[PDB]
């Protein structure tokens, strides 16, 4: 196996999707970086900087045109001619996220929209915003760019959803080639672009407190772990994720055990899941 | 322009969080001017308006996935005040355990995964290559290898820190476990065993590897204690309450400027916007009257970061600021290595002297010393916490109220202010750590802290201007926090 080149571009992100990836257990992030992918551009962790880092990405992109994977973290703001997200400068000219996605988007093998912001707009697109924050797939489509997009949402996603999707795609490509493998990846996506291995089961239907929900036994304070969390605001009933089973951070907790689910993987997050602390 | 003055632009500045451009002017081999530009805006202060105020303690964390527990903390403290909620003693301690664990994560992440490549050559594969041809990497084969081995081990250690956060915080990034009224999960005896077992591994790494390597690497870069002083002015607003009466805190508040210590008065904070992309009529506001009206085309402005000033002073924040203001005893290993490697006799932090403390390498030293200091605080909270004792109250949303939460994020002072009207957020204003550090000029033309600290930085080779971003990284910037 040969580690494919990956560029990780951040738009209107919080870097939470990079940090969650650093928490991957099996494989560890060291193994991902040294054995699974070749992370050629990533502003948070790479050695080089500035125009030199941009030029390096461009040189790899030219050499591996059609073959590199493009990870997008954050939404893409279109208002004000892209000025709400400037990601770099080269040749004495600023590079907006709009510009960058139009440059690299057409030439990637596939775009992985990591996190709810990139997948669906997320908090930057929520009520009260004014930057034109746009989801990756919509931005690409609006600009005539047909490159396949896989959504890996969550705010943040679990590391296993990101790494697992990368591995699923690379394994499909090993088996059926680039075009055939990407066609197989698209077949495992739901109607919101999400891989069904991680997003095909509903939290509530699989929740350990479902018996209490059915019995009408509800907690009135967060620290009462006996009752169902519905009255405290749990959005498990309308959320598709496998958190009930893999849990978070090495299996030590998850949102429903600790507090409530806020529906962070869903296309309407946050506004359609708010208020968070009532039903 | 002018003959002899050469402009260098670096965008993106990498191995920080978020979107930053640095532009410097070099003359006679040194930086003589600087401008920092935060190039990405989201507008959390307007997104928050109209919401149930309780939602804030989730929404605000998405300002920054590196320091979300700091925003959670500032938000719930502001909401506690606005709602009249009395956090139970055991919930105060649980909050400190959740947030303190991310101080460990964040400082380790910063030194190894963001900063160490400034001094250490990584493996010959992306993302560790390519890099500047003359990267000024001075370590021996053996010490460089130790740096690489520790970088790799630190990937595990920082992950374990996030397991510690999640034990009572639910998950990380973006905890579920802090709310108005306290913490959502009472610590059990079994989960306290799990937290302590992980803490022991982190403690061992901090004591045996991290603190020693910072001094050891620093001893090969002694020139980096002689640059980066800037204004030599610092702010601390207090953090980690140690009682239920709001008095004693692990880090006590204070301001240091022009060689003088003075108390912190939050009414002296104002945010200027002349050089920021916000409407001119919003300049000069204290956070209780803050306004966020973007103006991305405004002539002369160069950043989405506002310019906070403290009674007109341009100050810095972070580990150096807190350790200088509070002046704790240095760690045993630090005292010994200061003597053995530098010839410095020191017992308390200020024994480094102002010049060496307020320096590029001094800020890395302060962060390592603070990490060691936090170990003792967390040990104290593990002794103090009581399994099974309630950690939360369930207050109703007030119809009209205000509240302010002050804390210290890993990178420096953080406050959140909330005004509630008709049971909804009427205003929410955030003044964050990298805002204090990475801001542009104010309406008086005075540079921000990092802009000023860049003055004098050596650039003997314009084609390999490595010390510009090295200085910036010493402040551990996150531009998501700075702009929000
Ligand atoms: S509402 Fe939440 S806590 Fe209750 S059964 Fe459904 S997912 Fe579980
Ligand atoms: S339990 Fe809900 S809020 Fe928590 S990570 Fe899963 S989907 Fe997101
Ligand atoms: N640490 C951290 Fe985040 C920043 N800067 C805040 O506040
Ligand atoms: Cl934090
Ligand atoms: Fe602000
Ligand atoms: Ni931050
Ligand atoms: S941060």
């Amino acid at each position: 196996g040969e580690r494919p080149p990956v560029f990780w571009l951040q738009g209107q992100g919080c870097t939470g999707c990079s940090v969650t990836l650093l928490n991957s257990v099996h494989p560890s992030i060291a193994d991902v970086l040294l054995k699974v992918i070749s992370l050629e551009f990533h502003p948070t962790v790479m050695a080089w900087e500035g125009e030199h880092a941009i030029e390096h990405m461009r040189k790899v992109a030219e050499k591996f045109k059609g073959k590199f994977f493009l990870v997008i973290e954050g939404s893409v703001p279109v208002e004000a001619d892209g000025k709400y997200c400037i990601i770099g400068e080269a040749n004495h000219h600023e590079i907006s996220m709009v510009d960058a996605l139009k440059e690299f988007g057409p030439n990637a093998a596939a775009v992985l929209a990591v996190g709810t912001c990139a997948a669906y707009g997320g908090i930057p697109a929520a009520e009260g915003s004014e930057t034109g924050a746009t989801a990756v797939s919509k931005f690409l489509g609006d600009n005539g760019i047909k490159t396949p997009v896989v959504n890996i949402p969550g705010c943040p996603p679990h590391p296993d959803w990101i790494v697992g999707t990368v591995v699923l795609a690379l394994d499909a490509i090993k088996k059926n080639g680039l075009e055939g493998g990407l066609a197989e990846v698209v077949k495992v996506l739901d109607s919101d672009g999400r891989p069904t291995p991680f997003f095909g089961r509903n939290i509530h239907e699989n929740c350990p407190y479902l018996d209490k929900y059915d019995e009408g036994v509800m907690s009135a304070t967060f620290t009462d772990k006996v009752g169902c969390r519905y009255d405290l605001g749990c959005k498990g009933p309308m959320t598709m994720a496998d958190c009930f089973e893999r849990k978070w951070n090495g299996g030590v907790n998850w949102c429903v055990q600790n507090a409530v689910c806020i529906g962070c993987v869903e296309p309407d997050f946050p506004d359609g899941k708010s208020p968070f602390y009532q039903a | 322009g002018a003959t002899g003055r050469t402009t260098i632009a670096i965008d993106p500045v990498t191995r920080i969080e978020g979107h930053l451009k640095a532009e410097v002017v070099v003359e006679n081999g040194k930086v003589v001017d600087a401008r920092l530009s935060g190039g990405m805006y989201r507008g959390f202060e307007t997104i928050l308006r109209g919401r149930d105020p309780r939602d804030a303690s989730q929404i605000v964390q998405r300002i920054c996935g590196v320091c979300p527990t700091a925003h959670s903390t500032a938000s719930v403290l502001a909401l506690d005040e606005a709602f009249g909620a009395k956090v139970p003693n055991n919930g105060r301690i649980t909050r400190n355990l959740i947030f303190g664990a991310n101080y460990l994560q964040s400082h380790i992440l910063h030194f190894y995964h963001l900063s160490a490549q400034d001094f250490v050559q990584g493996p010959d594969t992306a993302p560790f290559v390519p890099r500047f041809p003359k990267s000024d990497l001075r370590l021996s084969k053996e010490l460089n290898k130790a740096g690489v081995d520790q970088y790799i081990e630190a990937l595990e250690v920082r992950r374990i820190c996030h397991e510690m956060v999640a034990l009572f915080g639910g998950r990380m990034p973006h905890v579920q476990g802090q709310v108005v009224g306290g913490a959502t999960e009472i610590p059990t005896k079994e989960k306290l065993v799990e937290y302590a077992a992980r803490f022991k591994k982190v403690r061992d790494f901090v004591e045996q590897k991290y603190v020693p390597v910072v001094y050891t690497i620093g001893s090969k870069y002694k020139d980096m204690f002689k640059v980066g002083q800037g204004f030599k002015a610092a702010l601390c607003v207090g953090a980690f309450p140690l009682d239920n009466s709001g008095k004693k805190h692990l880090f006590m508040p204070g301001v240091y400027a022009k060689g003088k210590d003075m108390p912190f008065d939050p009414s002296k904070i104002k945010e200027y916007v002349k050089y920021s992309w916000f409407a001119e009529e919003t300049t000069g506001l204290n956070y209780k009257e803050g306004k966020t009206i973007p103006a991305p085309d405004k002539a002369g402005a160069y950043s989405f970061v506002k310019a906070p000033r403290y009674d007109g002073l341009s100050l810095e924040v972070g580990p150096l600021a807190r350790m200088w203001v509070n002046n704790p005893e240095l760690s045993p290993v630090g005292k010994k290595l200061l003597k053995d490697l530098f010839g410095i006799s020191a017992k308390k932090f200020r024994d480094l002297g102002e010049e060496a403390a307020f320096s590029l390498m001094g800020r890395h030293v302060a962060r390592a010393e603070e990490t060691y200091y936090m170990l003792g605080a967390i040990e104290g909270w593990l002794k103090e916490i009581k399994a099974g004792e309630d950690t939360v109250v369930m207050p109703a949303v007030p119809a009209s109220a205000e509240g302010t939460g002050f804390t210290e994020a890993p990178r420096g002072s953080l406050l959140h202010y909330v005004k509630v009207k008709d049971s909804k957020i009427d205003n929410y204003q955030i003044v964050s750590a990298s805002l204090w550090n990475c801001n542009p000029r104010d309406d008086m033309g005075q540079r921000g802290a990092v802009e000023e600290a860049l003055i004098g930085i050596p650039v003997d080779d314009i084609q390999n201007p490595v010390n510009v971003a090295r200085l910036i990284r010493a402040f551990d910037p996150x531009l998501g926090c700075a702009v929000h």
